[PDB]
RNA sequence: CACCUCGAUGUCGGCUCGUCGCAUCCUGGGGCUGAAGAAGGUCCCAAGGGUUGGGCUGUUCGCCCAUUAAAGCGGCACGCG
RNA sequence: UGCGAAUGCCGGCAUGAGUAACGAUAAAGAGGGUGAGAAUCCCUCUCGCCGUAAGCCCAAGGGUUCCUACGCAAUGGUCGUCAGCGUAGGGUUAGGCGGGACCUAAGGUGAAGCCGAAAGGCGUAGCCGAAGGGCAGCCGGUUAAUAUUCCGGCCCUUCCCGCAGGUGCGAUGGGGGGACGCUCUAGGCUAGGGGGACCGGAGCCAUGGACGAGCCCGGCCAGAAGCGCAGGGUGGGAGGUAGGCAAAUCCGCCUCCCAACAAGCUCUGCGUGGUGGGGAAGCCCGUACGGGUGACAACCCCCCGAAGCCAGGGAGCCAAGAAAAGCCUCUAAGCACAACCUGCGGGAACCCGUACCGCAAACCGACACAGGUGGGCGGGUGCAAGAGCACUCAGGCGCGCGGGAGAACCCUCGCCAAGGAACUCUGCAAGUUGGCCCCGUAACUUCGGGAGAAGGGGUGCUCCCUGGGGUGAUGAGCCCCGGGGAGCCGCAGUGAACAGGCUCUGGCGACUGUUUACCAAAAACACAGCUCUCUGCGAACUCGUAAGAGGAGGUAUAGGGAGCGACGCUUGCCCGGUGCCGGAAGGUCAAGGGGAGGGGUGCAAGCCCCGAACCGAAGCCCCGGUGAACGGCGGCCGUAACUAUAACGGUCCUAAGGUAGCGAAAUUCCUUGUCGGGUAAGUUCCGACCUGCACGAAAAGCGUAACGACCGGAGCGCUGUCUCGGCGAGGGACCCGGUGAAAUUGAACUGGCCGUGAAGAUGCGGCCUACCCGUGGCAGGACGAAAAGACCCCGUGGAGCUUUACUGC
RNA sequence: GGCGAGCUAGCCCUGGCCAGGGUGAAGCUGGGGUGAGACCCAGUGGAGGCCCGAACCGGUGGGGGAUGCAAACCCCUCGGA
RNA sequence: CGUGGUUCGUGGAGCCAUGGGGGAAUCUGGGCGGACCACCGCCUAAGGCUAAGUACUCCGGGUGACCGAUAGCGCACCAGU
RNA sequence: CGCGGGGUGGAGCAGCCCGGUAGCUCGUCGGGCUCAUAACCCGAAGGUCGUCGGUUCAAAUCCGGCCCCCGCAACCA
RNA sequence: CCUACGGGCAGGCGCCGAGGGUAGGGCCCGUGACUGGGGCGAAGUCGUAACAAGGUAGCUGUACCGGAAGGUGCGGCUG
């Protein structure tokens, strides 16, 4: 039946994509955690 | 006034529609004097604040003149009466000589082709607007202003109307639809006449679409919840209320007064 | 009563399949009778085999209908998921 | 710092085991080829399956999977020469398709501005934001692989410059327009399709007949201007003007005068059009796909005909149906040797996408997974219609293990003598019924219904006669509805496929709807509708610290809260307690005021601290009201001229002692109450009685037509449900070849009885029985597996919920 | 303290979809009727949380499946349409 | 008056800070020495700056009765893969 | 078996707490008024306090046992 | 089969048809747990509604209420 994932290349940069990370100042910190952590990529592709 | 149905389905035994003889020739809705584009939304940032709302037909919104002293003297012709979807009372169309249009709502008896007018000129008839403190006692108006120049506001719902009981000061004593006994300032304007479309408390909406038309979601019981989320929620099955009757948030639904008492707007009233 | 089982021994009834006990429901053999005969009563021997179909109720049970030589009681984790 | 245990941790290898499985029962067979190797790759022929698809085309998502060469270790549920796999090379071409150098929608963001300890929250304009608005490309050819992109043909857009001709030009501003619902629908077309005795075309005569008005195949596509046909849009002129936040000559309003029609003007659709292009079967070529010929192909009439086009078309209706730019008009600064408008000519025209999969082996589901995925096309014949059903075209597929065998047993199917619910918790299941036309149809009813009630008859083919309609000329032909008559055949004519079993009677809910995604679809929720109550508008109420916002651009015929729940007849008594409402008195009451009086220290002025009276809110007390507010609504005893019973009476208590109606009930404990009905027999069902353990009036009372995949009772019909089984079919099971898991597992050389034992022994005692090892089967035992029992208790363990528990906010 | 409404629930903006058949409300026109009416009848008309039934949305009963094709599936049946 | 800070939890509760109300003085002015008064003393509020001694280790080096690939950092190896 | 309440003139209720006093209405009996009955008025009688024990100077009263009566409870199972 | 054969009879088919069967209606009668009122019955119970202002003038149509007669409201009649 229907899953959980649907894929949608919009939703997915507009949720999770840098520019929204860098809004939000808890989103900032994710990217200074994953930065830290050595992350190859600090936002989903 | 007020239509019915054979019962050819359940239902429509029961339904009953407003009778629309009084919208003089209409369907579009005179853009320019309105529409605007009206915003449905049920809630206010984010949340729900208002319960069982949202749906229902798409509307056009009718922005309409509730102070006509913004055209004291100028005299206008009733050019049409049309169907405001947005409130319960009907809507005229007003040609000033001006050449300006403006959406008036419409009383009882108000005929296409009657010349109206607001001042404190004025002859009082049906569809003229006044000052209060220029308008005979006794007489029945409506569209009445609270506070000078401050818009419209008391009874403008189909049917409605407020009466003049008196004057004293700079004030007028006003009947309201309520019932309750209220003072104005006697420059507030009125409009004479009873508001009209008065059938429309007769209308049975029939069917549990038609409330969704209306753009109203079923509403339900507190009873039918539980403690979680309703003072009435729980038991097993069946249950009295088991308390004096509650709110979704607690307070007291049977009687207990709400109106804050020291509103400075007390010493203006006297009434149900 | 609380002794094995609560790091699990699935619980009523039905169905299926039975097997065993005899304190025997029928059939077989007996004694006694307040046993004329026929039919019973009561006790003794006997477990080979047999021990119906339906209405009601989840029912076990029981009541009832129609039969029958008889419409037997119990045990097997109230036998058997 | 020493391991055997921790359902320990990581790793390795075992057992079950050559066992279950190999993923839809649409299906295969042979020949030839390739090769080290072939059921599995290539080719041919035969067979089967999809065809509102299992074919084709878009959008998502995916991101080389695309084409080709070489190749098979792994991936492929077997095989593999093959592949979506390994290596390498190639492949995606745009002014007109989509998106961007356009518009705005929700929402987002946000100069101004507002708020917030910080972070930050709001917010008018503006900006962002699309599958919506706007906007210029059609047909064909070509590649192994791209094409509205390259090419060929025909056609078009914007921008820059110039030439000419025209006009007050000129905007982010004013105005118009863009511009809008649902249902139904006219006319005329197109797509699409059928037929043709006509046109073109290779061939064909088998097997008894046919050289025939035979069989088979095809008979189009695009196309500017002009021209037709059909539609859409639109009145013209003048005067006045105070309104459209400046100005308008524009729009609005008024007057007058001319058209009232689409006349004209304008726009679109379709036809036609210079020309351009396509062009079957069959046969011949080799494919791995295509290519030659047919060919100087023909290229035409008739019919059916859209849900698509003319499109802003028409009618009806109520629930009353975006915005903005492009566009046009108007003027403002400004400029008017400007500028803009028209025509012509020359130049200029950028960024991104474009492969391939796309109902799926390439997307979402760990998988080449029987699941899930939005839009368009979706041919033919028949069946009343249809996107239904059967077969079939184009196209695409036989589902990536096979070969045998013919047991039990299982699954999915077909049939069954006599009986026909005797089955069972229950007709569960299955069967019966079944489409269309006609006849015909009850109680009751809210007059609509109930109705497809029920129950019946017809149903094919042949010839003859005949009515009406469409399209054509009225006509023929073609197409469409029929009607009458006489006959033919079978067991059977909706001959296959798709297609209600019916009735009677209770309970609950009025009704259509909604729900526990994944054990409950219901008598639960919702629902129109009734009542109570709050709310005068900066409304109440809700969200938020706030600003702010919803309410509502609403205003008591409105909005919030609560209960009840269509409709009908109704809804009694109690205000003592609790709630709510009212009450300027009185009692009590905090801070504060007030200070009579007292205390500490100073030599003293003083400083400092207590402190009575009395004056001080809400709240509470107190006095009232209130029932569709929380709620409540009696006990004992006696009595009538048979008996029995008690209309009547006595007494005790209450705030008041349950009215109507209903009642062994979704409620009745005793209980299968008693009586009656149904049945041969009835713990249930229906009617009734009333002894209501423990009905009763908006947590509504009693009814109600219609409605229900609700729950109960009965009958007819029909049956494999059953007496009671039997036979048959296919997929498994079984044997052979290929691949090959799992939970479980202290180790095992693992028998019966009667005992014993922590009380249920393969493992101890006695006796009995018993050669070693398997295979197909059954499920009594290994207190068999699975899950550290969900029940129960225990823990001064947790969590949700309640309230007149405590304490806070 | 952060991450989540690409599942699911509700709402907001903008689009799309619902073969075919049946029943035949109002209104309208006509006829009758009356002092005038109500009203009756015929045709026309085409209303409805109306009927039958695909797509589509469901998930009623049964069977199968249960180390599944599937961590909700398959078949028959059934509800709305 | 309401709170925080100090060992101080309202305590005999001073001191330092301060949201609210009231609200001065400039050397004979003011604060403090744990309620308050006297006495005796200490100190100068309502402006600001100020090295060093102190903390830490991304980084570099030197050492080890530190590990030695199930250890040692999660990573000795193209691992925050 | 559990828990609470209760038994008092003929009927129905007090008095039991706080020991010494049995009280109320109705009924019963006698007498009035009426022709008569009832209503009404005047008088009166009637109970050891369920039973058996114990405490006390004294028990309806305080305590225990039995007997009945009313009501509640009997849950997970 | 018979002829006096372009005929008759036998025999075959068809129509209608007594009635039988299936199904659904209509009217009437009998009967039924139980239930409604009604009539009648020498000396039963409760009250007093009416007849004399019947001791609240009566009666009345309706409506509500109450063991019961009845009471009350609204309007009417006088008998
Ligand atoms: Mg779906
Ligand atoms: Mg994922
Ligand atoms: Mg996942
Ligand atoms: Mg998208
Ligand atoms: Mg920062
Ligand atoms: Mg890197
Ligand atoms: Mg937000
Ligand atoms: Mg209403
Ligand atoms: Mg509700
Ligand atoms: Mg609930
Ligand atoms: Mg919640
Ligand atoms: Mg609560
Ligand atoms: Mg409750
Ligand atoms: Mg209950
Ligand atoms: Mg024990
Ligand atoms: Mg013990
Ligand atoms: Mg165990
Ligand atoms: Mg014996
Ligand atoms: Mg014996
Ligand atoms: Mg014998
Ligand atoms: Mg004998
Ligand atoms: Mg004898
Ligand atoms: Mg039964
Ligand atoms: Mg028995
Ligand atoms: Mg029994
Ligand atoms: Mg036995
Ligand atoms: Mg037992
Ligand atoms: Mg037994
Ligand atoms: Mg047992
Ligand atoms: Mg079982
Ligand atoms: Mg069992
Ligand atoms: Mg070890
Ligand atoms: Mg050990
Ligand atoms: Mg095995
Ligand atoms: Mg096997
Ligand atoms: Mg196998
Ligand atoms: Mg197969
Ligand atoms: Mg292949
Ligand atoms: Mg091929
Ligand atoms: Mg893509
Ligand atoms: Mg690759
Ligand atoms: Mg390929
Ligand atoms: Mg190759
Ligand atoms: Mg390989
Ligand atoms: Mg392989
Ligand atoms: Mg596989
Ligand atoms: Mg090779
Ligand atoms: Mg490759
Ligand atoms: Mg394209
Ligand atoms: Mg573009
Ligand atoms: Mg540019
Ligand atoms: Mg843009
Ligand atoms: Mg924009
Ligand atoms: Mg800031
Ligand atoms: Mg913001
Ligand atoms: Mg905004
Ligand atoms: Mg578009
Ligand atoms: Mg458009
Ligand atoms: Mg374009
Ligand atoms: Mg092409
Ligand atoms: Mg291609
Ligand atoms: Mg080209
Ligand atoms: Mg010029
Ligand atoms: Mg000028
Ligand atoms: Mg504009
Ligand atoms: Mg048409
Ligand atoms: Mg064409
Ligand atoms: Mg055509
Ligand atoms: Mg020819
Ligand atoms: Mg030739
Ligand atoms: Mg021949
Ligand atoms: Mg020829
Ligand atoms: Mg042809
Ligand atoms: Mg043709
Ligand atoms: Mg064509
Ligand atoms: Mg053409
Ligand atoms: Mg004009
Ligand atoms: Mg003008
Ligand atoms: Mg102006
Ligand atoms: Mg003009
Ligand atoms: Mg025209
Ligand atoms: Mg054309
Ligand atoms: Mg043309
Ligand atoms: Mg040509
Ligand atoms: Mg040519
Ligand atoms: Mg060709
Ligand atoms: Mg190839
Ligand atoms: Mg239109
Ligand atoms: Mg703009
Ligand atoms: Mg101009
Ligand atoms: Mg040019
Ligand atoms: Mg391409
Ligand atoms: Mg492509
Ligand atoms: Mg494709
Ligand atoms: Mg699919
Ligand atoms: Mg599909
Ligand atoms: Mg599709
Ligand atoms: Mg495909
Ligand atoms: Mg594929
Ligand atoms: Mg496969
Ligand atoms: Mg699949
Ligand atoms: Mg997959
Ligand atoms: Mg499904
Ligand atoms: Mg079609
Ligand atoms: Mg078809
Ligand atoms: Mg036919
Ligand atoms: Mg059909
Ligand atoms: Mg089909
Ligand atoms: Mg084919
Ligand atoms: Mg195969
Ligand atoms: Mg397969
Ligand atoms: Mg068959
Ligand atoms: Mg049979
Ligand atoms: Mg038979
Ligand atoms: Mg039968
Ligand atoms: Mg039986
Ligand atoms: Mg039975
Ligand atoms: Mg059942
Ligand atoms: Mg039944
Ligand atoms: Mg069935
Ligand atoms: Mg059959
Ligand atoms: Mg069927
Ligand atoms: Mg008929
Ligand atoms: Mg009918
Ligand atoms: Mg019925
Ligand atoms: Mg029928
Ligand atoms: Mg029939
Ligand atoms: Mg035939
Ligand atoms: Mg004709
Ligand atoms: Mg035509
Ligand atoms: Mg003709
Ligand atoms: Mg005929
Ligand atoms: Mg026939
Ligand atoms: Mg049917
Ligand atoms: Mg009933
Ligand atoms: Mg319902
Ligand atoms: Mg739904
Ligand atoms: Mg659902
Ligand atoms: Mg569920
Ligand atoms: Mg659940
Ligand atoms: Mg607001
Ligand atoms: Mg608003
Ligand atoms: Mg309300
Ligand atoms: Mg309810
Ligand atoms: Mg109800
Ligand atoms: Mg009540
Ligand atoms: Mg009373
Ligand atoms: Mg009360
Ligand atoms: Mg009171
Ligand atoms: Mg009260
Ligand atoms: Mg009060
Ligand atoms: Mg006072
Ligand atoms: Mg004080
Ligand atoms: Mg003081
Ligand atoms: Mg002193
Ligand atoms: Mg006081
Ligand atoms: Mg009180
Ligand atoms: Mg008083
Ligand atoms: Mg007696
Ligand atoms: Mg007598
Ligand atoms: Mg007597
Ligand atoms: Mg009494
Ligand atoms: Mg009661
Ligand atoms: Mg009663
Ligand atoms: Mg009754
Ligand atoms: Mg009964
Ligand atoms: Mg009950
Ligand atoms: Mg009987
Ligand atoms: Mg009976
Ligand atoms: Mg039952
Ligand atoms: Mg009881
Ligand atoms: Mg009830
Ligand atoms: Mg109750
Ligand atoms: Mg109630
Ligand atoms: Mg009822
Ligand atoms: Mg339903
Ligand atoms: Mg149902
Ligand atoms: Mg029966
Ligand atoms: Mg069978
Ligand atoms: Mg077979
Ligand atoms: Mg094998
Ligand atoms: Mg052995
Ligand atoms: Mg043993
Ligand atoms: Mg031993
Ligand atoms: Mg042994
Ligand atoms: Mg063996
Ligand atoms: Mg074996
Ligand atoms: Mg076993
Ligand atoms: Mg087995
Ligand atoms: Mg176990
Ligand atoms: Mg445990
Ligand atoms: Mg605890
Ligand atoms: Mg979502
Ligand atoms: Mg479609
Ligand atoms: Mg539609
Ligand atoms: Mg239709
Ligand atoms: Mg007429
Ligand atoms: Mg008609
Ligand atoms: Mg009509
Ligand atoms: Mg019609
Ligand atoms: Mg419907
Ligand atoms: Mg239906
Ligand atoms: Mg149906
Ligand atoms: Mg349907
Ligand atoms: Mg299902
Ligand atoms: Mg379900
Ligand atoms: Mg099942
Ligand atoms: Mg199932
Ligand atoms: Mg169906
Ligand atoms: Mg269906
Ligand atoms: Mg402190
Ligand atoms: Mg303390
Ligand atoms: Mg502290
Ligand atoms: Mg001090
Ligand atoms: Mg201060
Ligand atoms: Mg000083
Ligand atoms: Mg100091
Ligand atoms: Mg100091
Ligand atoms: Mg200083
Ligand atoms: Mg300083
Ligand atoms: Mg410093
Ligand atoms: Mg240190
Ligand atoms: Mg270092
Ligand atoms: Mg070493
Ligand atoms: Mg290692
Ligand atoms: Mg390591
Ligand atoms: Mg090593
Ligand atoms: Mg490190
Ligand atoms: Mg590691
Ligand atoms: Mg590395
Ligand atoms: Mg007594
Ligand atoms: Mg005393
Ligand atoms: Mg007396
Ligand atoms: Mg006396
Ligand atoms: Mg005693
Ligand atoms: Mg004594
Ligand atoms: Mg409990
Ligand atoms: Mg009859
Ligand atoms: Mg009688
Ligand atoms: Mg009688
Ligand atoms: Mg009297
Ligand atoms: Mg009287
Ligand atoms: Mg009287
Ligand atoms: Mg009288
Ligand atoms: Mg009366
Ligand atoms: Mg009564
Ligand atoms: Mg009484
Ligand atoms: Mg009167």
């Amino acid at each position: 039946m229907k899953r959980t994932w649907q894929p949608n290349r919009r939703k997915r940069a507009k949720t999770h994509g840098f520019r929204a990370r860098m809004r939000t100042p808890g989103g900032r910190k994710v990217l200074k955690r994953r930065r830290q952590k050595g992350r190859w990529r600090l936002t989903p592709a | 006034a007020v239509k019915k149905f054979k019962p050819y389905t359940p239902s429509r035994r029961f339904m009953t529609v407003a009778d629309f003889s009084e919208i003089t020739k209409t369907e579009p809705e005179k853009s320019l004097v309105k529409p605007l584009k009206k915003t449905g939304g049920r809630n206010n940032q984010g949340r729900i604040t208002v319960r069982f709302r949202g749906g229902g037909h798409k509307r056009l919104y009718r922005i309409i003149d509730f102070k006509r002293w913004d055209k004291v003297g100028i005299p206008a012709k009733v050019a049409a009466i049309e169907y405001d979807p947005n409130r319960s009372a009907r809507i005229a169309l007003l040609h000033y000589v001006d050449g300006e249009k403006r959406y008036i709502i419409a009383p009882d008896g108000l005929q296409v082709g009657q010349q109206v007018v607001a001042g404190p000129d004025a002859p009082i008839q049906v569809g003229n607007a006044l000052p209060l403190r220029f308008i005979p006692v006794g007489t029945v108006v409506h569209a009445v202003e609270l506070e000078p120049k401050k818009g419209a506001k008391l009874a403008r719902a189909a049917g409605t109307s407020a009466q003049i009981q008196g004057r004293e000061g700079d004030y007028v004593i006003l009947r309201l639809p309520s019932g309750e006994l209220r003072k104005v300032h006697g420059e507030c304007y009125a409009t004479v006449g009873a508001v009209g479309n008065a059938d429309h408390k007769n209308i049975v909406l029939g069917k549990a679409g038609r409330s969704r038309w209306l753009g109203r979601r079923p509403h339900v019981r507190g009873a039918a919840m539980n403690p979680v989320d309703h003072p009435h929620g729980g038991g097993e099955g069946r249950a009295p209320r088991g308390r004096p009757p509650a709110s979704p948030w607690g307070w007291q639904t049977k009687g207990l007064k709400t109106r804050k008492r020291r509103k400075p707007s007390s010493r203006f009233i006297i009434a149900r």
